[PDB]
RNA sequence: CCUUCGAUAGCUCAGUUGGUAGAGCGGAGGACUGUACCUUAGGUCGCUGGUUCGAAUCCGGCUCGAAGGACCA
């Protein structure tokens, strides 16, 4: 399997470059929400030497995804020649060629193609949706074969269809035949058993030479169910939600606690015993409780370090679990 | 005759600027030195390793701020402030008083102490000098401060404040039995006038407290009368005792106060450059790919640029706020190192001319107070 | 080919009982001189045409759509 380092506008949330160097287990590929990279495309259009040197992380590979999974979107707002991106920029009329200019400026290693048909959030309308989602991939493959560094960049395909069985089946079948690097599963936001066996059939319909991705699914038990149903890569927007509400994850990978209860203000133990993050290494849980009481900006950083360390350690554990 | 905590091997010729070493129970601090406030450092999210990486040696604390929460008894149980915010070096605790929190949030002042309150309505207490020194014994710091009567403010109220500070220093000395584990400083009051201030200086030079501190100045301070008070105070005191100063953070204020003999000085999003303050919210150099200062050894310049933090400043706000604030503290530390290194090279008139012309363009554009004080101490620009 | 609905700050939307515009997420200016943030700009409300003193609000049509039967599978 695998995970993507969830970055909001270049760097990790509440983490600087030195503090990212403090985190253990950061992947070599970093997710970039394309919505936060609207004006960044202009800056990189007249920066002209890549985004890795721009943000200060050129040694890592990059991935661009259109949807920030913290703000995924409604039951349907996407169009079938454009994808609106939830975040800070890219609503009206984002063409495939606009995406071509964006990926030329960013120069990502991988990039997610566009999509339509969010109704899973009947037959013939899903046929139209799937045909348009193939029109996107055809346009991307036509406009990708031109430039050499863009020829070094890799298309990732999108599977659509909705809750319908046969239409998403034929979406997988007729989207597989294109010469594409990888695949995405879309419209699977929470979870029901209907989408579960739809996933089970559709990932069985796709060839086994390509990676599978998904959006809007990061809670660990749905991660385990999608791993056993056929998804390779996941986003990491769940520990951001854990830290945003002021909680800290506690489940042993190898659930969570709200520190605003008064019972932990005497303990000298860290949040997780034996945790190798910075917060558990030096600080105590009483101080985290204390600074959450006064609502300052430091416990967000310490907790955010702890949640990333725990959550990427969970991904390390599930990579090693299927390895054995 | 207490042993002196300060030693000096540095004497400028054209000026009276000084540079020396202070021994404290967690290390040695080079005078002059700047001190980031611990409340705003904890508020702006710089961790322990990021603040220690710049080379800082003194941080700051308050009696009130830990007394309200998490409680003096919990802090005393854990030997709090050095194992709590995890500051491995020495720290100076401000005793507090009539700060920006005042009678809109304070309470009645009686002889025994000053009553402190909280948004917690049941948390109202009476901060007595014995109470304050008990709390500051519970904090376990390295330089404790006697309880102050801060004024901005002129009149007989300042005379009452300085007399009451003399009496409260007597109460503080007679209260605690730690003259050797921790060092107690004495706040010299006097407001904006020099006669009651002068007899106050005489009064606690009769007292044998190891440290002296000028207080009650910043907030409504005019810089000419400021440097005049600093000069007369530093002339009055013996040269083997340190002179803490309050509320000095700007660069020219700091360096000219070093020229007069000081040794201590002490919302994010604005960087500090050798040409001054550079607010990084500016869209005027949002396309600049150079570092903030090409000579600054802070990690922000050497790894990042200006365009990247311009993008990051409000999007993921916490990380860019961290970057900006650690750059500011690194700049202040490098400025102190430059001033001390120039003074040890006996180049300080030339150095003050040099950076004066650097961050002011020419001697004609400089403020009158810096030129006036440097000419008075004996340095021409 | 037909039926219903959407297009609003850079982004999500409210506002649709018609009053040209707000909230949040994002930007910009300042203050940070011993700490229980302030101020401010930006959006021809997709296009075309119409009613009306007046549209974002209502609509014929176009583009980009979404749902559904699909002129075609
Ligand atoms: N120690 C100390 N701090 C402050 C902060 C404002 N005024 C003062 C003062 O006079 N003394």
């Amino acid at each position: 399997p695998g995970c993507l380092l969830y970055t909001r506008t270049g760097s990790a949330p509440h983490l600087t470059h030195q503090t990212l160097r403090n985190i253990h287990g950061v992947p070599g590929i970093a997710q970039l929400t394309l919505s936060s990279l609207a004006e960044h495309h202009e800056v990189l259009a007249e920066y002209k030497k890549g985004v890795g040197s721009f943000i200060g992380m050129p040694e890592s590979l990059f991935y661009c995804s259109l949807h920030d999974p913290v703000t995924p979107g409604p039951a349907g707002y996407v169009t079938s020649k454009s994808v609106s991106v939830w975040g800070f920029g890219g609503r009206v009329e984002m063409t495939v060629s606009k995406f071509m200019a964006i990926q030329e400026a960013l120069q990502p290693d991988w990039f997610q193609c566009l999509s339509d048909g969010e109704a899973s959030c009947s037959i013939k309308r899903a046929r139209k949706s799937v045909d348009r989602s193939l029109l996107f991939l055809d346009s991307c493959l036509r406009l990708q074969e031109e430039s050499e560094v863009l020829q070094k960049s890799v298309i990732i395909g999108v599977i659509e269809g909705g809750d319908v069985m046969e239409e998403r089946l034929r979406s997988a079948r007729e989207t597989a035949k294109r010469p594409v690097g990888g695949f995405l599963l879309d419209g699977f936001q929470g979870v029901t058993e209907t989408r579960l066996h739809l996933l089970s059939s559709v990932t069985a319909e796709l060839p086994e030479d390509k990676p599978r991705l998904i959006c809007g699914v990061s809670r660990p038990d749905e991660v385990l169910e999608c791993i056993e149903r056929g998804v390779d890569l996941f986003e990491s927007f769940f520990p951001y939600q854990v830290t945003e509400r002021g909680c800290a994850l506690t489940f042993t990978f190898d659930f969570e606690i709200n520190l605003k209860e008064k019972k932990y203000q005497e303990d000298f133990d860290p949040l997780v015993r034996g945790c190798s993050c910075y917060c558990c290494k030096n600080h105590t849980r009483a101080y985290i409780h204390h600074l959450l009481m006064t609502n300052e900006l430091l416990a967000g950083v310490l907790l955010m370090m702890h949640n990333f360390e725990h959550y990427f350690g969970f991904f390390c554990s599930i990579r090693e679990a299927l390895k054995n | 005759s207490a042993p002196r905590i300060m030693r000096l091997v540095a004497e400028c010729s054209r000026s009276g600027a000084r540079a020396g070493e202070l021994r404290l129970p967690h290390g040695t601090v080079a005078t002059p030195v700047f001190m980031p406030v611990g409340t705003q450092a904890t508020m702006k999210g710089i961790t322990t390793e990021q603040l220690d990486s710049l080379g800082c040696r003194i941080c700051l604390g308050n009696t009130y701020h830990l007394g309200l929460r998490p409680g003096p008894e919990l802090i005393r149980k854990a030997q709090g402030l050095h194992g709590f915010m995890n500051w491995p070096h020495n720290l100076l605790t401000d005793s507090g008083g009539f700060q920006m929190v005042s009678l809109f949030s304070l309470s009645e002042v009686t002889e025994e102490g000053v009553h402190f309150r909280s948004p917690y309505d049941g948390e109202e207490t009476l901060l007595s000098p014995e109470r304050s020194v008990e709390i500051q014994n519970a904090l376990g710091s390295d330089i404790i401060m006697q309880l102050d009567h801060v004024v901005s403010v002129t009149g007989p109220l300042v005379e009452e404040a300085m007399h009451r500070s003399v009496r409260w220093l007597d109460r503080c000395i007679a209260a605690h039995k730690h003259p050797d584990k921790q060092n107690l400083f004495a706040i010299i009051q006097g407001g904006l006038n020099a006669d009651l201030r002068t007899t106050c200086l005489k009064e606690m030079t009769k007292r044998d407290v190891p440290g002296f501190a000028i207080g009650g100045l910043s907030g409504g301070e005019s810089k000419a009368q400021f440097w005049k008070m600093v000069a007369l105070s530093t002339s009055m005191l013996p040269k083997d005792k340190p002179r803490y100063l309050m509320g000095v953070g700007y660069a020219t204020d700091l360096v000219v106060c070093v020229a007069l003999g000081c040794d201590m000085f002490d919302r994010f999003g604005s960087a500090l450059v050798p040409t001054g303050n550079l607010q990084l919210k500016k869209k005027q150099y949002a396309k600049d790919f150079s570092p903030i200062n090409p000579e600054c050894p802070c990690p922000t310049c050497q790894t990042h640029s200006r365009a990247f933090l311009h993008a990051l400043l409000h999007s993921d706000n916490t990380t860019a706020l961290h970057h900006l604030t650690v750059h500011n503290i690194a700049y202040q530390l490098q400025l102190l190192s430059a001033v001390r290194s120039s003074i040890l090279e006996q180049r300080f008139p030339d150095f003050v001319r040099n950076f004066m012309r650097t961050m002011y363009g020419d001697h004609s554009l400089c403020p009158a107070w810096a030129v006036e004080a440097l000419a008075s101490v004996g340095i021409m620009l």
